[PDB]
């Protein structure tokens, strides 16, 4: 049977249940909204193609540009005007395997400078 | 059976003859009977020598019999009334002629008596103790609290033992003076109602003392009441102030998943 | 039934009025064979034959006095043999001389509780024949004697019925305070098993809600 | 002084000790995980294939050079900037 004076053996299980709940429902966090706050960049609709992705650097979000997944990943437009030695060289970036990355830096530091 | 006893050693006839006249000059038999008692006449004795100490000494066990002048036909009946243990070894041609060579047999006898005697009255004296000690513990036994309810029903009958004796002093007070042809029993009455006065003072001390273990309960339940309504308390608040801390974490939770939901869908 | 049977104002009446005769040389009236055994009927003992008086045995003698003692002096008679040869601590005695006297000082007791008793109701004479040898003419005397004690008493017990029943209310006055300190102590052990029972059952209803929240969680 | 009805307070709150409510609610929160989980696996895989991956139980940020082999890591603290926290971990990799 329970008698009052085991109170105590049910306080300790409610003190860890009450610190079990805290711990757990405090994990997942965001980590989407944490990756556009520390990389200062935006993965969007292409506004053409709905499968098109489109990367928006800053937060005035004045520079972007977008490219294709499909197949090899072609560039497409962007709203800072890129010149064709630049553009070229993106791709070429692209045309080697590479990493995203890669061409996301060259990206950023062309579409910022032609600001 | 026989005798265990060594009635014909000469050292042990000299020690039961000396414990027979120092009992009979004690208790002045020499004054009493108008016969002089010695130890040269219990060694060699006559037979009217000896039924004046057979006589004295059954006289004082029992008091209201009445002998015959033929004492000698009366000894072997009084023997089996007394439940004597060594009437076999005992002859009763012997009784007519006591002087004779079994002299020790009957010698043995009257100390037997002389021990009866004084075992009795040490006897009766326990008696008187007994029927007395029923009236003489009084409140001090009563008082002490009660350990089971045998014992209280134990007090309650000493109690009824108290008054059944000063109403049976009553009615032998009453009828001693009825016979006396009085018809006055007012002295009676009167011993009665102060032997009553004290039964009443023994119930009132254990109904004072009874009346301080009530409150005292009293007193201590209400503490033990207290405390445990005071642990119930505790109980309801702690279980409120647990059950609202885990259903605000779970609003809150819901609440911040649910804009974590909004952003990723309205980021478009 | 102790000092209750002595309580009486109409209730039995079984017992003629208290008669004294300055006549005879017994101040006792000498009752005859048959008004003798109208009351030991009547009277708390209990009688074989009437005819069993006419010749007394020396068992049933001894008997009937035994019950006498025990209802008119208000004593035990086992009781007080026990108590008259009790083990006593000193080292003088031996127990071997011990069990010559205690059959005959069993009896020399029972003589002197006799002999006092028909001392007081007036009868100076009594003997140890009086039992183990009975006589036929002696104890219609010493029958006779206890009977007019009888009536007397009954005469008497009007008088006493104030003491007895102020001792009933004494009695009951501890009796009920007794009560109330068990019904006290029962109440509040009634009241701790009902609050002890709720407990339980809040503590499995609080271990049970954290154990499905444990599942879905963790 | 004391409790009128002692056993009657101790039932009320058993039955008003609602356990399917917070059970359904822990249903609701385990719901909206999975939500998060399915609508934002396709950015996280994206961010995860730049070369920066999130600690939050330590509170650091991961970044690792395939080249070089050795990782650098970012804590957070309520000190920082953030302008600080997004140039160091971009033209890094
Ligand atoms: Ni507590």
């Amino acid at each position: 049977m329970a008698s009052i004076d085991a109170f105590s053996d049910l306080e300790r299980r409610m003190d860890g249940f009450q610190k079990d709940v805290a711990q757990v429902l405090a994990r997942q966090q965001n980590h989407v909204a944490l990756y556009e706050r520390l990389l200062q960049l935006r993965v969007l609709p292409g506004a053409s193609d709905v499968h098109d992705v489109r990367f928006v650097f800053g937060d005035d979000s004045r520079c972007w540009i977008e490219v294709a997944m499909h197949g090899d990943h072609v560039i497409g437009n962007s709203h800072p005007a890129l010149d064709p030695k630049s553009r070229a060289t993106l791709e070429h970036v692209l045309t080697v395997q590479g990493d995203l990355a890669a061409f996301l830096v060259v990206a950023r530091d062309m579409l910022l400078a032609s600001l | 059976a026989r005798d265990p006893r060594p009635l014909r050693d000469k050292n042990f006839q000299s020690a039961i003859q000396e414990e027979i006249y120092d009992y009979l000059k004690k208790n002045k038999f020499d004054i009493e009977t108008n016969h002089p008692i010695s130890i040269k006449f219990l060694k060699q004795p006559t037979q009217k020598g000896f039924i004046i100490i057979f006589k004295w000494l059954y006289l004082r066990l029992d008091p209201g019999y009445g002998f015959t002048k033929s004492i000698e036909n009366e000894i072997y009946q009084i023997l089996k009334n007394l439940r004597y243990p060594f009437l076999e070894s005992i002859n009763k041609s012997q009784i007519s002629a006591v002087g004779g060579s079994n002299w020790h047999k009957f010698l043995g006898m009257l100390h037997w008596m002389v021990r009866t005697n004084i075992k009795l009255d040490m006897c009766l004296n326990k008696v008187d103790r007994s029927l007395i000690n029923q009236n003489t513990q009084e409140i001090t036994i009563l008082s002490q609290p009660l350990k089971t309810l045998d014992e209280q029903d134990q007090r309650q009958e000493r109690y009824e033992l108290m008054v059944e004796k000063l109403l049976i002093d009553y009615f032998t007070e009453s009828y001693k003076s009825f016979l006396k042809l009085e018809d006055n029993y007012e002295p009676s009455m009167q011993e009665l109602k102060l032997g009553f006065e004290k039964f009443v003072h023994i119930i009132n001390t254990d109904v004072t003392s009874t009346e301080l273990k009530l409150e005292e309960l009293k007193v201590d339940l209400n503490r033990k009441r207290y405390k445990l309504h005071q642990q119930v308390i505790h109980v309801i608040d702690i279980t409120s102030k647990f059950k609202i801390n885990i259903q605000s974490s779970l609003e809150n939770s819901e609440n911040e998943l649910g804009n974590v939901i909004e952003e990723l869908r309205n980021l478009e | 039934r102790r000092s209750k049977r002595f309580l009486i104002s109409n209730r039995t009446t079984k017992l003629g009025p208290a008669k004294r005769a300055s006549r005879n040389q017994d101040v006792f009236p000498i009752l005859d064979l048959q008004e003798l055994v109208i009351c030991l009927q009547s009277c708390d003992f209990a009688l074989a034959t009437q005819e069993n008086i006419s010749r007394p045995t020396s068992d049933y003698m001894v008997t009937l006095y035994k019950q006498i003692i025990e209802n008119f002096m208000g004593i035990s008679v086992e009781s007080l043999l026990n108590s008259s040869n009790q083990e006593t601590g000193d080292g003088h005695l031996q127990e071997e001389n011990e069990n010559i006297y205690l059959d005959t000082l069993n009896v020399l007791v029972l003589n002197k509780i006799c002999f006092k008793f028909f001392e007081n109701i007036g009868v100076q004479d009594f003997n140890m024949t009086d039992l183990y040898k009975p006589e036929a003419q002696r104890t219609q005397r010493l029958l006779s004697a206890v009977v007019n004690y009888a009536r007397f008493r009954e005469e008497r017990m009007f008088d006493c019925n104030s003491f007895i029943l102020q001792m009933e209310s004494l009695l009951g006055q501890i009796n009920k305070l007794n009560d109330e300190i068990k019904q006290l102590q029962k109440d509040f052990e009634v009241e701790v098993k009902e609050i002890e029972i709720e407990y339980s059952l809040l503590s499995g209803h609080i271990n049970k809600y954290m154990n499905e929240m444990l599942e879905y969680m963790q | 002084n004391l409790l009128d009805n002692p056993v009657e307070f101790l039932k009320e709150v058993r039955e008003s000790f609602d356990i399917q409510q917070d059970v359904d609610a822990m249903k609701r929160i385990r719901h909206d995980l999975d939500v998060i989980k399915e609508e934002s696996e396709a950015r996280l895989k994206l961010y995860r294939s730049l070369g920066v991956i999130l600690d939050l139980e330590n509170d650091q940020v991961l970044i690792n050079r395939k080249n070089d082999g050795n990782i650098d890591i970012l804590p957070l603290d309520n000190n920082l900037s953030d302008f600080y926290k997004t140039k160091y971990i971009w033209e890094r990799l």
